[PDB]
RNA sequence: GCGAUAACGAACGAGACCUUAACCUACUAAAUAGUGGUGCUAGCAUUUGCUGGUUAUCCACUUCUUAGAGGGACUAUCGGUUUCAAGCCGAUGGAAGUUUGAGGCAAUAACAGGUCUGUAUGCCCUUAACGUUCUGGGCCGCACGCGCGCUACACUGACGGAGCCAGCGAGUCUAACCUUGGCCGAGAGGUCUUGGUAAUCUUGUGAAACUCCGUCGUGCUGGGGAUAGAGCAUUGUAAUUAUUGCUCUUCAACGAGGAAUUCCUAGUAAGCGCAAGUCAUCAGCUUGCGUUGAUUACGUCCCUGCCCUUUGUACACACC
């Protein structure tokens, strides 16, 4: 997996995290159907909203999870 | 060896140009290792005639018979220049 | 002639007289008889008739996957087993068995719907060879499958029961079946 | 569709036919042909290719 | 020298036959070493067939490419046989055609003529391979 | 004699006995971490523990083909569609075996490097092959 | 030759054909021969009337050779163009099929098309002339009307007969309608 | 094809031309291999010599393959049968038999056969939108049924090690195929260097079936394999939905299948690998190839399709 030399963190969601985190944690689930990103420590707390197909099933993103993709 | 190679469609244009290099280019000052035949630079395949759709029961064999001759000219002296006299039979693709 | 540069037909006595005329040990139809090995096991006996027709029926039935490459080891490696066991020529013993497993008169079937009409037809030499080896191998491949026994031991044991005459044997027993129904419905 | 030379990602703008719009398994050697379909038609026109 | 051809199932058996010495060289290695398995009595087969034994008599040097252990042992064999009839003695060698025809005698798929066999696939419509279907009298 | 006169398998076994005597060839300890972790019992010919039997095979192939490449003595030349191919990309299990074996044989004077890529087999190499091939051939006859 | 890009020169032949189908239509199109010298195609176009292809002091022949190198979907090359005459009209099946279809479009019926043209071809020479007119025969439903003069009915043996083949279309209020014409010359 | 005949001659089909495989041969010969003129590298041996692999340039010699071309097979020759016809039946000669094997050819017409989604196109339509663009999710859903392939229920063999062998085809024109040499490292994985090839090299003897020998010993196992969980790549943006695969571990259904039904006519199914086609990238498919290769017709009674003559008809929108 992309770890060594450029991990695949999509640049649009880094702009989302720098906005929504220093204000107030948004208790409504923000929809984010982007699967191909590496999860980073500025995403902790805030409810990211990956789609599945027919349904959604609520994120609580923890400080223990960082390293993987949204998978 | 000064590599000349000829290739054309069918036999009729090929016989003239091949024999003309033996006549015109070669004489005494040129020794060629000579006028060879070789296998054809062919590409055959069997497929179906209807391209997919109705009818699995239909066939069409194909080829591209592009008859090569090599005909290599060995001695690289004065007479290797006189090939510029033969420019006849287009359809023959000369390649040097 | 010489089969694997040792055993021949000149040390072999022939039983059935009409098989001398037709099937010749020159090449059509080769009267040297041997089969019964898989892997490495030296059991007892050998025997399976006509080596030309051990390319034929014996191959496909087997029981083996793989065709002739299997079959040539079955034929070859069993020759030595009977040579030291009964101390016989591997051909001679089963020149007795070939006529016992081959019928004289057989029955054809013709299917008129769901009716089996078994009517008599005569045999005589040539068919008696291959239909007998078909009878050996069909009984052998099923007896290797349906109970714990390799094709080595199955083919080996069978043909002295076929030669002398026993109801243990498949091939003499099915020869009886087909022959007696011909002479009945004639 | 595909014929716009700037797709979003590298692999979006795939391959398409010239003649039709059709997509379903084209040819690398000839970027034309519906799928299989004009391969044998344009053989009957002139020439051949593998 | 005397040379000859002889193939079956794709092969190029380039069999030189020569007087003096009697070592059987197969490419660049002897007879026993190239073919170590079981079928290699076949390459020694038409040698002793002619009447007298070899090693003392005629030298054999083959080149061969093309053919498995099933094919090569017939390709070399067929070329030694086809070069036997083309050889020179004092009476000479032409009537060994008939005795190489009498090698695999009376069902003549011999050693004069070829095994004209090229094992390709299995067929559609009945049951099929080589030697035609359905006969009571076979 | 040559390496051709003696058989394939048993030459590799016979040569492997003398290979163990020479203390340039050591086991870097790879194949003791496979055959025991398996179930597989392999008796002393089949056994290979390991650099002795594998060095005897590899060195025999430089008599039989002779031309260049550690890579073309690793896998025969191209075809490692059986078991695992590795050409440009970083070398695996098969890689670290064969780069070591021809390095260790070079410190004897068995293999040398010829200038069109990789290995040949030299003077003390073919001595250590075909002299042992003679001794085995005398036991065969 | 050409091992490599066949989809370079191969598509350029098609682009050239699409030029002279539209341009050389009234002048009487038959076909173009494109023998390829490196970076120079021949483009010997064959018209029935070459007087118009040249034009007034050779203005249209200069126009055609410029535009076929560049307008939209064309490669340059630095090629040439020659205007050659079609000898006769009747013997060429592509020329006859074109004129038959023009008569169908204009307002001449299918029987006064077919019977008139086969006579003309047998008068100039030929061997046989098959004129199969398919589609809507004078506006109706679909099917064929054959009719041929000479020895030319379904080829008339393969061998060597030298048959000029043609297909041509018509757009008309009714529908699209085709024709298939064969004209056999002499054994060659 | 031959006799008979109120007919006699001829055309479109078909038997041939063409393409490919089986084989011979003179002459000119390209690429490959071997051998020598100088070999090169090395052993074994006291030496003579014998044994092995590699490879360039110019020439010679031996060889293999193809293409320009010239042929060979015609029921020709022989025996038996038949009216002493046509034909059959077998045999000889040969590399090859009765149009040699396989392609290519699809008459005249019909089924108002299928294709308006290939393009072409009559007319009907819709047009701030049955147009266009952005992105996600669907096409992988499911509670069952049907059709076609793949794999197994095995010693028909499995497992470990060693060894012998084929043919058809691919590979940038400025993003190729691939040999090499070292370095990350549980896998799928390329930047860079060097060398060959425009197909001489390379994919491919690290090519299976198979063979040798040993072990397991008929038990859901040493059988079979779905499924799950557990360690990563200087690029292919990137593989949760939806990638193959590699090591440990999970070790199911299944132990040969009813009523019923399909395919397999002599190197072209079974069994067995290998290669191409689409392709940035997902085959068990399609397409093409070689290797090992056979059980069985006495006989057309019945079944299904097709052909000819005779025969009954109230049948005729095509003979529902």
């Amino acid at each position: 997996r992309g770890m060594t030399s450029k991990p695949a963190g999509f640049m649009k969601k880094l702009r989302a995290a720098k906005l929504a985190a220093p204000e107030n944690e948004k208790p409504a689930p923000v929809r984010t159907h982007m699967r191909n990103m590496i999860i980073v420590p500025e995403m902790i707390g805030s409810v990211v909203g990956i789609y599945n197909g027919k349904a959604f099933n609520q994120v609580e993103i923890r400080p223990e999870m960082l390293g993987h993709y949204l998978g | 060896k000064i590599r000349i190679t000829l290739t054309s469609t069918k036999v009729k244009q090929l016989e003239n140009v091949s024999s003309n290099i033996v006549k015109n280019a070669e004489q005494h000052n040129l020794v060629k290792k000579g006028p060879v035949r070789l296998p054809t630079k062919v590409l055959k395949i069997s497929t179906r005639k209807t391209p997919n759709g109705e009818g699995s029961k239909t066939w069409e064999t194909y080829e591209m018979r592009i008859h090569k001759r090599y005909i290599d000219l060995e001695a690289p002296v004065q007479i290797v220049k006189r090939i510029t006299q033969i420019t006849i039979e287009p359809g023959v693709d000369v390649e040097v | 002639i010489k089969l694997f540069n040792k055993w021949s037909f000149e040390e072999v006595e022939v039983k059935d007289a009409s098989l001398v005329d037709y099937v010749q040990v020159r090449q059509p139809i080769f009267v040297a008889h041997t089969a019964g090995r898989y892997a490495n096991k030296r059991f007892r006996k050998a025997q399976c008739p006509i080596i030309e027709r051990l390319t034929n029926s014996l191959m496909m039935n087997g029981r083996n996957n793989g065709k002739k490459l299997k079959a040539v080891r079955i034929i070859k490696h069993t020759l030595d087993i009977i040579n030291v066991l009964t101390d016989q020529n591997p051909i001679q013993v089963v020149v007795d068995a070939i006529t016992n497993t081959g019928p004289r008169e057989d029955t054809t079937r013709v299917g008129g719907g769901g009716a089996a009409r078994r009517q008599a037809v005569d045999v005589s030499p040539l068919r008696r060879v291959n239909q007998a080896i078909a009878l050996l191998t069909i009984g052998a491949r099923e007896a290797a499958f349906r109970n714990i026994k390799t094709i080595a031991e199955t083919l080996a044991e069978e043909l002295i029961n076929a030669a002398k005459g026993s109801s243990t044997s498949y091939a003499i027993k099915k020869k009886d079946e087909l022959e007696r129904v011909a002479k009945s419905n004639r | 569709n595909v014929w716009f030379s700037h797709p979003r990602r590298f692999g979006k703008g795939s391959r398409q036919c010239r003649v039709c719009s059709s997509h379903t398994g084209l040819v690398r050697k000839y970027d034309l042909n519906i799928c299989r379909q004009c391969f044998r038609e344009k053989a009957n026109d002139i020439g051949f290719h593998k | 020298s005397v040379q000859t051809f002889g193939k079956k199932k794709s092969a190029t058996a380039v069999a030189h036959v020569k007087a003096g010495k009697g070592l059987i060289k197969v490419n660049g290695s002897p007879i026993t070493l190239v073919e170590p398995e079981i079928l290699r009595f076949k390459v020694y087969e038409p040698l002793l067939l002619v009447g007298l034994d070899k090693f003392s008599n005629i030298d054999i040097r083959v080149r061969v490419t093309g053919g498995g252990h099933v094919s090569q042992v017939y390709a070399i064999r067929q070329a030694i046989a086809k070069g036997l009839v083309a050889y020179h003695q004092k009476y000479v060698d032409e009537q060994s055609k008939n005795e190489l025809k009498k090698a695999f005698t009376s069902y003549d798929r011999t050693l004069l003529i070829a095994d004209s066999r090229r094992p390709e696939p299995k067929k559609f419509g009945g049951k099929g391979a080589r030697s035609r279907f359905q006969k009571s009298y076979r | 004699v040559s390496v051709r006169d003696v058989a394939a398998q048993d030459f590799i076994n016979a040569y492997a006995s003398f290979l163990q005597r020479q203390g340039k060839l050591e086991v870097p300890g790879y194949v003791d971490i496979v055959k025991t972790s398996s179930g597989n019992e392999m008796p002393p010919q089949d056994a290979e523990g390991w650099f002795y039997k594998r060095a005897a095979s590899v060195a025999r192939h430089i008599y039989m083909r002779k031309q260049v490449g550690v890579g073309k003595l690793n896998k025969l030349y191209g075809g490692a569609k059986s078991r695992g191919v590795r050409p440009y990309k970083h070398i695996d299990a098969s890689g670290s075996i064969n780069r070591k074996v021809l390095q260790a044989l070079e410190k004897i004077g068995i293999v040398e490097i010829s200038p069109k890529g990789g290995r040949r087999i030299s003077e003390n190499g073919q001595r250590d092959l075909d002299r042992i091939a003679a001794q085995t051939l005398e036991e065969d006859e | 030759s050409k091992k490599r890009k066949l989809v370079a020169d191969g598509v350029f032949y098609a682009e050239l054909n699409e030029f002279f189908t539209r341009e050389l239509a009234e002048e009487g199109y038959s076909g173009v021969e494109v023998r390829v010298t490196p970076t120079k195609t021949e483009v010997i176009i064959r018209a029935t009337r070459t007087q118009d292809v040249l034009g007034e002091n050779g203005r249209r022949i200069n126009e055609l050779t410029l535009l076929v190198q560049k307008r939209f979907k064309y490669a340059p090359g630095t090629i040439v163009l020659y205007a050659e005459r079609v000898q006769d009209r009747g013997l060429s099946a592509v020329a006859q099929a074109e004129s038959m279809k023009f008569k169908l479009l204009n307002g001449l019926a299918i029987r006064r098309a077919a019977y008139g043209v086969v006579r003309y071809v047998m008068e100039s020479g030929a061997k046989g002339c098959e004129v199969v007119v398919s589609g809507k025969l004078r506006a109706a439903r679909a099917k064929a009307m054959k009719f041929a003069d000479g020895f030319l009915i379904h080829s008339g043996q393969p061998v060597n007969d030298f048959i000029d083949t043609a297909t041509r279309h018509v757009l008309m209020r009714q529908g699209v309608l085709g024709i298939k014409v064969k004209i056999m010359r002499d054994p060659a």
